[PDB]
């Protein structure tokens, strides 16, 4: 149900000191619930919050946190049911 | 002493990214914890905020 994350937004971007980030942490607290349940969403623009991933890495949407740290090679007998 | 090495110019100033900032989005670190150029912060009694790297508490 979306009605009361739409609830806590109004509540969270009219209280804080930056309504920016506030707007785009609320947002996310629904996409991260949605994607909980099956449903990812596509919801990042330069204009309603893309995050900067530095120069070495890039934006990525759903992706696999296995073989992404440099321990994971020394380690790769453990299971990463992620 | 006067050491040789990495740095960068005197208007910037050290990051904990590894890129060196102006001190405008210089974080504080009040209590070891690690805010935000603009983060308002208060108890009932006590009032502190971060300005530009420095932490600027009252009572």
């Amino acid at each position: 149900s979306p009605l009361p994350y739409l609830r806590n937004c109004r509540y969270d971007v009219c209280s804080c000191s930056d309504g920016r980030e506030c707007l785009c942490g609320a947002l996310a607290s629904y996409a991260a619930a949605c994607a909980g349940r099956g449903v990812r969403v596509a919801w990042r623009e330069p204009g309603r919050c893309e995050l900067n991933c530095p120069k070495g890495q890039v934006y990525l949407q759903c992706g696999t946190p296995c073989n992404l740290t440099c321990r994971s090679l020394s380690y790769p007998d453990e299971e990463c049911n992620e | 002493a006067c050491l040789e090495g990495c740095f960068c110019p005197p208007g910037l100033y050290m990051d904990e990214r590894g890129d060196c900032v102006p001190k405008a989005q210089c974080p504080c670190y009040y209590d070891g914890e690690i805010f935000q150029p603009e983060d308002i912060f208060s108890d009932h009694h006590t009032m502190c905020y971060c300005e530009d790297g420095f932490m600027h508490c009252t009572m």
